[PDB]
């Protein structure tokens, strides 16, 4: 997105490449949360490593009958957020059970929105140092593309 | 609706324009200062010509649509994902 | 093969008895609604109308005992 | 995918009716907005752990039958709902 939106350096007012390369990050969210989906089963790939020293989800009870593989855990510990029946968000510890594994559908309403917060920050730095400033770059995941998941 | 619309054919604000067009400064019918009062148009100009419209435009006017298009093998990928399967 | 239908059953006196299925014999259900291709078809031919041959072709018609006697489709988000 | 269409409030009546609310009566600050006051940007924990003391206060002189139970408990965020 950012090589396509330096890309825009054709002759052109201050005001409308601004809204020429807000147009295309809100394209660039919309190619990722659609290519989200094809993935939406791999909780593998939705998974992030907590530090000992983060705040960490609580460690379900099952978690501790992993038998000879919670010895892996030396660091990190990968967790995905999956959403068992509704409302409730729970945290699993991907490398703590045997593979295959068996999960509710991944909560990807949270995971998706923290990539995405990352993304607005990186996006609003480079919509507010190259162009005019005044530009907080949201995508309304919440109403535009928050169906597929939630 | 009759609350509302008891509500924006009276409102304290459209009374009062209403009574100050009607106050007079003389007696005599022929040198009288009222003036037309403003608020039967008013009220049909807002409220109750629209909703006499809407008497299908009522979908147009009230249906705030959300349609996300979803194109390619992310398509049959929705199907069988939120579908009763075949 | 998922997703799935899950459907209620009240039962006599009472109970409510939920029921997740994959497939079901629903030609059975229907079997006394559904109506030849021949009969369908002729009555047609006898009688022009779309406001009288749907007249006539209307005119013309334990939990797992329960299933195929109350059945109640449940909405899934 | 028709994934929405606005609400319960999008018939004219309920859009014409909150909107001479507003007029008329003034403007009910939304929940997220009245919470931003109190250092919190949803977190909602952070303030659910001061307003536990207030609740057990309330509790263990109204309520006492039942007292020592909610001495040391962790609120758990479970519903949200943009006004509860």
């Amino acid at each position: 997105t950012l090589r396509r939106v330096l890309g825009l350096t054709t002759a052109c007012v201050p005001e409308e490449d601004a809204l020429t390369a807000r147009g295309l990050m809100e394209d660039a969210c919309d190619r990722l949360i659609l290519d989200a989906f094809n993935k939406r089963l791999d909780a593998e790939y939705w998974s992030v490593r907590v530090s000992p020293f983060e705040a960490s989800d609580p460690l379900p009870p099952t978690a501790f009958r992993g038998g000879a593989l919670l010895d892996a855990e030396h660091y990190w510990r990968r967790v995905v957020r999956v959403c068992p029946g509704g409302g409730e968000s729970v945290g699993v510890p991907v490398d703590l059970y045997p593979r295959p594994l068996v999960l509710p559908p991944v909560d990807c309403a949270h995971h998706l929105r923290e990539i995405l917060r990352e993304i607005e920050l990186v996006f609003t730095g480079v919509l507010a140092g190259v162009w005019g400033e005044g530009g907080k770059f949201v995508y309304p995941f919440d109403d535009k593309m928050s169906f597929l998941f939630a | 609706y009759i609350y509302l619309a008891h509500f924006e054919c009276f409102s304290p604000p459209r009374l009062a324009t209403h009574l100050r067009a009607v106050t007079t400064h003389d007696p005599n019918p022929a040198a009288s200062t009222e003036q037309p009062s403003p608020l039967g148009r008013e009220a049909v100009e807002q409220f109750f010509c629209h909703v006499r419209a809407q008497l299908g435009e009522y979908v147009k006017h009230n249906v705030t649509p959300r349609e996300t298009v979803l194109d390619g093998d992310t398509a049959k990928a929705y199907l069988r994902a939120r579908t009763y399967a075949p | 093969q998922t997703p799935l239908p899950v459907y209620r059953i009240s039962m006599v006196p009472t109970g409510q008895a939920f029921a997740a299925l994959a497939w079901d014999d629903w030609a059975r259900i229907t079997r006394d609604a559904r109506l030849a291709e021949a009969v369908v078809s002729a009555e047609a031919a006898a009688h022009p109308d779309h406001g009288a041959l749907g007249r006539r072709l209307t005119d013309r018609i334990d939990a797992g005992g329960q299933m195929y006697v109350n059945r109640n489709e449940i909405f899934n988000g | 995918v028709l994934h929405s269409l606005g609400g319960d409030y999008v018939s004219f009546f309920e859009r014409k009716a909150s909107r001479n609310a507003l007029e008329h009566f003034g403007r009910r600050e939304t929940l997220t907005e009245v919470l931003g006051r109190y250092n919190v940007q949803p977190t909602v924990e952070g303030f659910a752990s001061e307003l536990l003391g207030r609740i057990v206060a309330c509790i263990e002189t109204h309520f006492p039958e039942h007292a020592g139970e909610y001495q040391a408990v962790s609120v758990r965020r479970a519903v949200s709902k943009d006004d509860w």
